[PDB]
């Protein structure tokens, strides 16, 4: 009703033509044939005459708008849909105060006393209150109150600098009027004030008086910080920013060999004048660097987080503001994360502008663009193309056109300017700025035209000692000069000192992590050097492998040293000790230390990496911390292990489905929603981890890259983010790092584990009691207890070493490593033991003996040679006789033992084998063999491996018979039964499963919840066929 | 390039077999194929005795050149091709050190006159463009589209049809459109391209020449600053002539080929105004004038640390003085006298130039780097030329 009124020849007009076409084709439908329609009258010149005034309507309301547009400026930023909801809503009014957001880019929602507005609030949070409260009636456009609003917002800032420099200059504590104060008036009469201090001690040479009255200010400040509510505590800390900028210009100038000295500093910093001598003050501030002097106007900016000083900085503040002295665009080329956007919309901040920022070719329309040059050439604001590299090139070319209309426009000054091609009008205070990231090709280029339009600068990521120093202040200082300066030395000099390795960072982003460690542990120490060394370590070195380890060792102390001793030192470590013996591993030095580190890092971080080589100890690592720490606080885990590359983007994150648009919930996002959604049970006590085994790459780590930032929330790739608690940490267990950019190893705890936690006996220690555990649910306790002695008496670890070592002297096709074979002779042995257990009741005991040495001879033997040319393994087997006991029962090629069909019997005998007859008929029969000294040889082994429950991999050259030896000696037995997949060079995973169905029964049984048991009651095989094919 | 290949392609068929593997052991040491010394006969060959001479004494531009003089043609200049050519379009493209917009302006002058400079900027630019196109063919005067590359949208659309459409400027009045390309740069369409003639202004202009040149215009903007500044527009027509001198000899000289406009010096300038109307005129500001026009002015294109040091150090000379400067060997600028005529201080610093004669070791003499490094670089670009003629002649 609402638009229909404030449009009545246009409704009147669009209702008549309703009426025809209503008419028309109910007629036309009725014909009941399509064809027919063509014989009805005046139906050509019927939708000829309505489509011509449809078009009128639409275009009448296309100057309406326009027109509506060129009154408030701010519209041309909202564009049509959102423009009627506001002409239509003015009954409410309330409801335009969303769409202030976008028209301001500063403020959020707009405040009311209903009839009259008192003010606004910022999306930061902050409350600016008006001087006159706009009065609002019934009668009123949106284009006449907001115009008002606009005006009285701007006055409204320098009320509130005028009123705070004038009690600051009358000697008020910073802490009084910050509580008073909005933060853009607070920060401009620091910096008016500042600059008249600083000015005049220029001549006197005062600095140290002013320095140390600076430096109270900022103590003070801090400490209001800490005891303050979060609002205002936004406010002390953009503050603080700019405080320090303040002392450390200062501090510089107090230094100065000389005053020229002192002028040149002087010079290059962003000086902030007023003018105490004329009208029409909201052009009263100015601001002058490198002789260049550039108005302040007025915008509100609210309290953005405030990009720290660096002299780098000022100087991309020097060059924006020398290209806009001679009516030039600004504009810097340079590598991502350079910070060139922060820097343009801080450059307009500190000049009291909000920049509007284009982020070009996010799928970016040209015409809303095209909208948003004309209403930044009206409104006489600063536009930034957020990396204009990315562009294609027919909208390259058809923006790049347009802006030089608006460059070339203030460079001559033509009053009104032609683009999109309308005559528009050009205010002066109008700039471009433009952001080249570069290309695959090299550093990006301005098109041709753009050339003597705007002046290129290079970024250049920041010399980091400076950022480092203001950090160290920040937190509680101690020495921040000393620490700054040491800090950098060391990491410059690891850099210089320990090997190029692949994942080693020791830039910046690695320092300011270090500096982001350090806050918890100054609350555990001191805001003192001590700290930044525990914090050095706590970082540095759980990456560091052994060579380099020492390095970091040496120059550490050479450079600083700290302290003797440390804290949660007997704690943690019986925490660790008592989970580990739970476990069943074993503390060595590596693994303790590997825990320590990874103890210590979950403490600050959220996102842990785990690096090594396969069969590490990271599971293990991880799984002992995580268990040592529900023992020491008393605080649950809830473990969630992800296989990271199993599973697609789409599985794992959250996929939206191509046509409906309909969203479902995934993996990785749907066991979070347990955690934040409904918390139903014990979440808030109990300790979330959710751990990535599989390999780590780009794609996968870019779709949650916001968990991994200082955000803490989860983005959908349409509809949402979602927060993750402090509970929710984010392990990565992986063998390789080669994928990954350095970005997202330097925002996540890095782990690298040089070497295998523990030693090999360690190993086997384990893994015998692991397979005993398995035991004690099918043996009695009398028969185990006899036959772990028996174990324990035959191999001894001092044979068994050279016979690992000896291991590495052979031909491995299929290459896996001495230490993987480990669990595959342990878990052999047992059964083979296991096996033959009643046979050990009644044995003599030299004998029972040999019948152990002998399959231990046997396990050993196929668990390090078994995938050896067997030209080598029969090699092996004299090299294992050899280190064994010589006395002890000797290795065969075809060694066996034997016992009685009807009477307990004990002989070792080989190679006796039955032979086949069949028919002619029979001759070629998919499932036929002929039994061979290497048939039962192999059908053997192969079957035992199974009764052990480990998985096989059979490697061979083609024809060779893994396939009938393995489907043979499993086609015969009751107990396994075979499904056979042959896979290809793209074979999915589901084909896996598929194959499966068949033969595959899921049952929801309380104790496993969801099964998936094998179709009948008997075990099952899959074959593989062509496993290294995919 | 063409030179070498052309010379191997005629004189392999013509000559010896002893000749043939003598010129090419010969382009094998130029190159970094191969040092060796050719087949002598005492009087058996004296042109290929001459030629070994040359890269013997290490001389490498002088050995270049040899294979361009021994096909003894007279090497066309602009005009002369321009006349002998018969068609009434033109496109000329030339490294962004320079651009043949003057080089035509005394073509035009000295033959045949109509000269008519049109720049390609904005729309109305284009739009007044199309206009004085269409009527100058029918009038015969001389056309010039400045820098098409970047207005070259249009081109594909409006001049492409057009030039292709006008075999009535065959019919049309002697003219001539001339339009100027970048090499480096935006690819002109093929087409549009092979219909009309094409030229490489390849000249390069000295150190002093240059200087003279900026200089020159200096003069005509009149007066608003005091006599002193007239002296620091003097410093930076020199350090301008020496960073655009350093630019085309790299990799010794700048890490990268850089290029630096009209527009660098015009920045320059318009800080030294400003300084100047900021300060008094006691000579100490000097400071701040270097840091801003290393950095800001200068250094703004510079990204490698390497380079960004080069353009400070010219500063700390061209600029940091105090009575007597010697920018170069020869010549000396002294500092404004107490008559503080800002008429004669032109004319006394246009007279400096008149005076000094720039020596045959310009490049190592006046631009502070080794005369080693000028040699080094002679080396590198004979071993191009050797190396793609050796390329192209296995490649056939
Ligand atoms: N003991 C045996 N008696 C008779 N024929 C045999 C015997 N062993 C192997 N063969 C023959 O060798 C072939 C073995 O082929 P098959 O076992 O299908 O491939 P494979 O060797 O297992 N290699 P792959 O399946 O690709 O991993 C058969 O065609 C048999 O005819
Ligand atoms: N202290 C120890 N004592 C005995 N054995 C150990 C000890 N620590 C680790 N192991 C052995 O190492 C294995 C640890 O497995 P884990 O999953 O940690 O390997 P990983 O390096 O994570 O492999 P991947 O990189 O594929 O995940 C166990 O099977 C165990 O037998
Ligand atoms: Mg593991």
């Amino acid at each position: 009703l609402d638009i229909q009124n404030f449009l009545p020849l246009e409704t009147s007009k669009f209702k008549s033509l309703t009426s025809e076409y209503k008419m028309i084709t109910t007629r036309a439908f009725q014909l009941d044939t399509t064809i027919e329609v063509i014989h009805i009258p005046n139906f050509d010149t019927t939708l000829k005459l309505t489509i011509d005034s449809l078009k009128m309507i639409k275009s009448s309301l296309s100057t309406f708008l326009e027109r509506q547009r060129r009154q408030f400026p701010r519209f041309y930023f909202l564009g049509n849909d959102d423009l009627l909801k506001i002409i239509g809503s003015g009954k409410h009014h309330d409801q335009v105060s969303k769409f202030m957001k976008k028209m301001f880019g500063s403020i959020e929602s707009i405040i009311f006393l209903e009839d009259f507005i008192t003010g606004v609030r910022s999306v930061e949070g902050e409350v600016l209150n008006l001087n006159e409260k706009i009065e609002l009636k019934d009668s009123i456009q949106a284009q006449e109150w907001l115009n008002i609003l606009d005006t009285e917002i701007k006055l409204s800032v320098f009320t509130q600098f005028r009123d705070c420099l004038g009690q600051i200059k009358d000697g008020t504590d910073i802490e009084v009027v910050v509580s008073k104060y909005i933060f853009q008036a607070i920060l401009l009469s620091a910096q008016v004030m500042w600059t008249e201090l600083v000015e005049k001690c220029l001549q006197t040479n005062q600095f140290s008086k002013y320095w140390k009255e600076v430096d109270m200010k900022i103590k003070g400040l801090l400490d209001k910080l800490n005891k303050s509510s979060d609002n205002v505590k936004k406010k002390i800390e953009a503050l603080l920013v700019e405080y320090l900028h303040f002392n450390n210009v200062i501090g510089q100038l107090k230094n100065c060999s000389t005053k020229e000295e002192a002028r040149l500093l002087w010079a290059k910093v962003q000086k902030f004048y007023q003018k105490n001598d004329t009208l029409d003050d909201l052009n009263s501030v100015f601001i002058s660097q490198s002789g260049y002097l550039l108005q302040y106007k007025f915008e509100y900016i609210g309290i953005p987080e405030r990009l720290i000083y660096t002299p780098l900085l000022l100087i991309g503040f020097a060059t924006l503001t020398d290209s806009l002295h001679q009516k030039y665009g600004g504009c810097f080329f340079g590598p991502a994360g350079t910070g060139k956007t922060e820097t343009v919309k801080a450059f307009g901040q500190n000049l009291g502008r909000v920049v509007v920022v284009f982020n070009c070719d996010d799928s970016f329309d040209y015409q809303v663009l095209s909208r948003l040059l004309v209403g930044i050439t009206q409104i006489g604001a600063w536009g930034c193309f957020d990396e204009f590299n990315r562009l294609d090139e027919k909208v390259l070319s058809a923006v790049s056109a347009n802006i030089q209309q608006i460059q070339n426009g203030l460079q001559v000054g033509k009053s009104h300017i032609t683009l999109l091609e309308e005559e528009t009008p050009l205010s002066p205070h109008t700039a471009v700025f433009i952001t080249l990231n570069p290309g695959y090709n090299g550093r990006s280029e301005l098109p041709e035209n753009l050339k003597k339009s705007f002046r290129e600068f290079s970024m250049k990521s920041p010399q980091s000692g400076t950022i480092a120093e203001m950090i160290l202040q920040i937190m509680g200082f101690e020495d921040s000069k000393s620490l700054a300066s040491k800090i950098v030395h060391f990491l410059e000099l690891l850099s210089s000192k320990c090997s190029s390795m692949n994942h080693y960072h020791f830039g910046l982003r690695t320092l300011k992590g270090v500096l982001r460690n350090c806050s918890p542990l100054i609350s555990e120490f001191g805001e003192g050097e001590k700290t930044v060394v525990e914090s050095l370590k706590r970082v540095i070195l759980p990456s560091l492998g052994d060579t380099d380890e020492l390095v970091f060792k040496d120059e550490l102390s050479k450079i600083f040293d700290s302290a003797g001793t440390p804290l949660n030192s007997k704690a943690i470590v019986q925490c660790l000790k008592d989970a580990g013996q739970r476990s069943g591993f074993s503390m060595s030095e590596e693994f303790l230390k590997k825990c320590m580190q990874f103890y210590y890092m979950q403490k600050t971080q959220q996102a842990l990496i785990l690096v090594g080589k396969a069969g590490c100890g990271k599971t293990a690592t991880w799984k002992t911390v995580i268990d040592a720490m529900a023992i020491f606080d008393g605080h649950a885990n809830v473990v969630y292990v992800i296989d990271t590359k199993v599973l697609t983007k789409e599985s794992l994150y959250g996929s939206m489905l191509k046509a409906t648009l309909e969203w479902r919930d995934g993996l990785f996002t749907s066991i979070l929603r347990r955690v934040n959604d409904d918390i139903t049970g014990t979440f808030k006590n109990s300790r979330i981890w959710v751990v990535f085994d599989s390999d780590l790459d780009p794609e996968y780590v870019e779709a949650m890259n916001s968990v991994l930032d200082d955000n803490k929330i989860l983005t959908l790739p349409n509809g949402e983010r979602l927060p993750i608690p402090p509970n929710f940490r984010i392990l990565f267990e992986t063998d390789n790092l080669d994928h990954t950019t350095p970005a997202t190893i330097t925002r996540c705890g890095l782990l690298w584990f040089s070497t295998d936690v523990c030693s090999i006996s360690s190993k086997i220690d384990h893994l015998l009691n692991k397979s005993y555990e398995a035991l004690d649910n099918k043996l009695s306790m009398f028969e185990l207890d006899k036959l772990k002695d028996l174990i324990s008496d035959s191999f001894d670890m001092a044979s068994l070493t050279n016979i690992f070592t000896c291991s590495n002297d052979l031909v491995h096709i299929l290459g896996v490593r001495t230490f993987n074979k480990l669990e595959t002779a342990v878990q052999l042995a047992v059964h083979l033991i296991s096996s033959y257990r009643q046979w050990f009741q009644n044995l003599d005991d030299k004998s029972l003996k040999d019948v152990i040495t002998l399959l231990i001879k046997r396990s050993l033997l196929y668990a390090l040679a078994g995938d050896s040319t067997g030209e080598s393994q029969r090699a092996f087997i004299q090299t294992i006789n050899t280190y064994f006991g010589h006395d002890s029962q000797e290795l065969s090629d075809y060694s066996t033992i034997v016992i009685a069909n009807d009477k307990l019997s004990f002989s070792s005998f080989c190679s006796e084998i039955p032979s086949v007859s069949l028919e002619a008929h029979e001759v070629m029969r998919p499932d036929i063999v002929i039994p061979t000294i290497d048939t039962i040889k192999h059908e053997k082994i192969f079957y035992d491996l199974l009764n052990s429950k480990r998985g096989i991999i059979l490697c061979g050259p083609p024809g060779s018979g893994k396939t009938m030896i393995m489907n043979n000696a499993l086609r015969n037995s009751s107990l396994y039964d075979v499904v056979g997949i042959n896979f290809s060079k793209d074979t999915t995973t589901e084909h896996i499963l598929s194959a499966l169905h068949r033969h595959t029964n899921y049952v929801t049984t309380s104790k496993g919840l969801t099964l998936l048991p094998k179709s009948d009651i008997k075990n099952l095989v899959l074959f593989c066929d062509e496993i290294n094919l995919p | 390039i063409m030179a070498m290949t052309m010379f191997c392609l005629y004189k392999f068929d013509i000559e010896s077999e002893q000749y043939k593997e003598a010129v090419l052991t010969m382009i094998g040491v130029l190159s970094e194929s191969s040092d060796g010394v050719p087949k002598l006969t005492v009087d058996t060959n004296n042109d290929l005795r001459y030629l070994w001479d040359y890269v013997t004494t290490k001389s490498y531009i002088s050995a270049l050149n040899w294979f361009k003089n021994e096909f003894f043609v007279d090497e066309w200049n602009i005009a002369d091709v321009v006349a002998n050519s018969d068609n009434n379009y033109f496109t000329m493209a030339s490294e962004r050190d320079v651009d043949g917009t003057f080089k035509l302006i005394e073509l035009a002058k000295a033959s045949k006159e109509s000269l008519k400079i049109i720049p390609l900027g904005s729309i109305e630019n284009l739009n007044y463009a199309q206009e004085e196109i269409s009527k100058s063919k029918i009038e015969g005067g001389w056309i010039l589209l400045q820098n098409i590359q970047m207005s070259l949208s249009w081109v594909k659309t409006y001049l492409h049809k057009h030039v292709e459409e006008t075999k009535a400027a065959e019919e049309h009045e002697k003219f001539k459109m001339f339009m100027t390309c970048h090499l480096t740069g935006d690819k002109l369409p093929a087409p549009l391209l092979q219909r009309t003639d094409r030229f490489v202004y390849e000249d390069i202009p000295g150190i002093l020449d240059t200087v003279k040149d900026l200089w020159g215009s200096q003069f005509f903007t009149g007066k608003i600053s005091g006599v002193w500044s007239v002296y620091c527009t003097f410093l930076l027509s020199w350090f301008h002539a020496l960073i655009t001198a350093r630019t085309r000899l790299v990799p010794h000289g700048f890490s990268k080929k850089y290029y630096f406009n009209d527009c660098d010096f015009q920045f320059a300038s318009v800080y030294l105004e400003n300084v100047l109307a900021t300060n008094s005129t006691n000579n100490i500001p000097w400071a701040q004038v270097r840091d801003h026009i290393a950095t800001i002015v200068y250094g703004g294109k510079i990204d490698e640390e390497k380079d960004l040091e080069v353009v400070a150090k010219l500063c700390a000379h061209v600029f940091c003085g105090s009575d007597n400067l010697q920018i170069v060997p020869g010549v000396r600028i002294p500092q404004p006298l107490l008559q503080q005529s800002e008429e004669e201080e032109r004319a006394r610093l246009t007279a400096i130039l008149s005076n000094t004669i720039e020596p045959a070791d310009s490049l190592s003499s006046w631009l502070q780097l080794p005369r080693e490094s000028i040699l080094n670089y002679e080396r590198l670009q004979a071993k191009e030329v050797a190396s793609s003629t050796e390329q192209l002649l296995q490649e056939m």
